[PDB]
């Protein structure tokens, strides 16, 4: 729909998508705010979305920046769970952080980005906890 | 492609739901399906995978085929059950119950099988098998090993999966592929089945089409890998198969030949030897059609079988000048054999 709604995306602005953040896994995260069923899917569309990572593709940067907000949060809503593979969450971090570098190549503010590189040090940070 | 693509990838994951779609197997996947603890996130990760891959879909390309990540995935999944198997492999490799331990292995070749087929059935898979340990996947690799080591119907399986993997490899990449075969021809049997030396016949086909394959040639006679199987195949016990299926085989070493016959570049050479004798099997087989002198399919098909007979015996007549020195030793069988071209003359309408 982002990609889809271009003007009218600009015209719904960071909002209606924060929105749309805000009533689905904002904060509390935990097995309730993610639907088992959605499992993997719903965080393969977002995926498919950070796989793109068009942030120059969306009409408003705010917008984008929400979606980037949304993205960081997922990853912070993001827990090992059944039905979620730690290697997909990081072929996702991947294509997020091949996103992120384009954003740091051309972004007035670290911004959601800054957050994103919060979460890309989470994990990150687990792993230089063990290996 | 797209939605049908993916709902033929979804046929694929249904194929592995149905139980068994590998024949001789009670159940696929599901308790069939299943560190322990990491194969089993593996399969949880292939169940995803097969989701995945059912909301998801030039010559190496062949047909177009479908490419799923979670198919792909699905596929690492299937390497590590694929390592179960191979490791009984290399327990039996370590050992100079366990065979409990086979059909555990086997049960997990036939699930590689019929994840073979879902390779054939989806690129992405197959890609992974393409890139391999950096080349051969290093299942596959140890698949190869493990085929070298029922356990022959599972390698015959593995022999059609690479014959699948060859048509989807590249033709540098089925180079690359080939000369496993040679090591696998030595590997190949009488004794070994003649259904497994048929997929073996097919393999060498896929393999004919690789450079490598292609650079080894019937001359340099035994030597040569391609004169020996030619010569095993020129005996032709087929003591495995039976009535259409060694007809069947002896097909699939005549569309073998047909292919060599196409390509440009196809005593000294055992195949050549062995080419008369194949043609004096043919000739058998012909003196049993002029015998049975096309109402059964398997008959109509033996007489295009003969027909495609003729026509390699006589591209065998141009491929040698001493086409009589071939001929004498197979005299006998040739006054049979102009009877039989009489009769597939008189056949042929």
């Amino acid at each position: 729909l982002v990609e889809m709604d271009t003007d009218q995306l600009k015209l719904y602005e960071e909002p209606l998508s924060k929105l749309i953040k805000t009533l689905f896994p904002f904060e509390a995260e935990a097995y309730r705010n993610i639907e088992p069923v959605y499992l993997n899917m719903l965080l393969e569309k977002l995926c498919v979305m950070f796989e793109d990572g068009v942030l120059m593709r969306l009409k408003s940067d705010l917008l984008k920046a929400a979606l980037c907000h949304l993205l960081q949060y997922f990853l912070k809503f993001v827990p090992a769970g059944y039905e979620s593979a730690l290697q997909v969450r990081k072929v996702y971090v991947r294509n997020i952080c091949k996103a992120l570098l384009d954003v740091l190549g051309i972004e007035v503010d670290a911004e959601y980005l800054l957050g994103p590189l919060y979460a890309a040090l989470k994990m990150e940070s687990m792993e230089i906890i063990e290996e | 492609w797209r939605q049908r693509s993916n709902t033929q990838g979804s046929i694929l994951i249904n194929l592995l739901l149905k139980q068994p779609l590998i024949p001789g197997s009670s159940l696929s996947l599901c308790h069939l399906l299943s560190s322990l603890s990491a194969l089993r996130e593996a399969q949880n990760l292939a169940f995803t995978g097969l989701n995945l891959v059912a909301r998801n879909e030039g010559g190496r390309r062949a047909f177009p085929l479908c490419q799923l990540p979670g198919a792909v995935h699905f596929l690492p999944l299937v390497q590590f059950f694929i390592g179960l198997h191979c490791q009984a492999l290399q327990d039996l490799a370590a050992a100079k119950p366990e065979d409990s331990v086979c059909i555990l292995e086997g049960f997990s070749v036939t699930a590689l099988s019929i994840l073979q087929h879902l390779v054939c059935h989806s690129g992405a898979v197959v890609s992974l098998l393409l890139s391999g340990v950096g080349g051969q996947h290093p299942l596959l690799k140890m698949l190869l090993h493990l085929l070298a080591f029922l356990q022959a119907s599972v390698l015959t399986q593995c022999l059609k999966v690479l014959v699948k993997l060859a048509e989807n490899t590249s033709c540098d990449f089925l180079p690359r592929f080939q000369c496993v075969f040679q090591v696998l021809p030595k590997c190949l049997s009488p004794e070994t089945p003649l259904p497994s030396v048929l997929l073996a016949v097919e393999l060498l086909s896929l393999l004919a089409d690789h450079d490598q394959l292609a650079p080894q040639l019937c001359s340099h006679s035994e030597g040569c890998l391609l004169l020996l199987l030619y010569m095993y195949i020129t005996s032709r016990p087929d003591r495995v198969a039976l009535e259409t299926q060694w007809l069947q085989l002896e097909q699939e070493v005549v569309w073998l030949l047909a292919k060599l016959g196409v390509q440009s570049p196809l005593s000294n050479c055992q195949c050549n030897v062995e080419v008369v004798r194949a043609l004096t099997v043919m000739l058998h087989r012909q003196w049993l059609t002029v015998r049975r002198a096309p109402r059964t399919d398997q008959q109509r098909r033996t007489v295009r079988c003969l027909r495609d007979t003729v026509l390699l015996l006589h591209g065998l007549s141009q491929k040698d000048k001493l086409f009589m020195m071939h001929c004498v030793e197979v005299l006998h069988q040739f006054d049979q054999v102009m009877p039989g071209v009489s009769m597939l003359i008189r056949g042929l309408p």
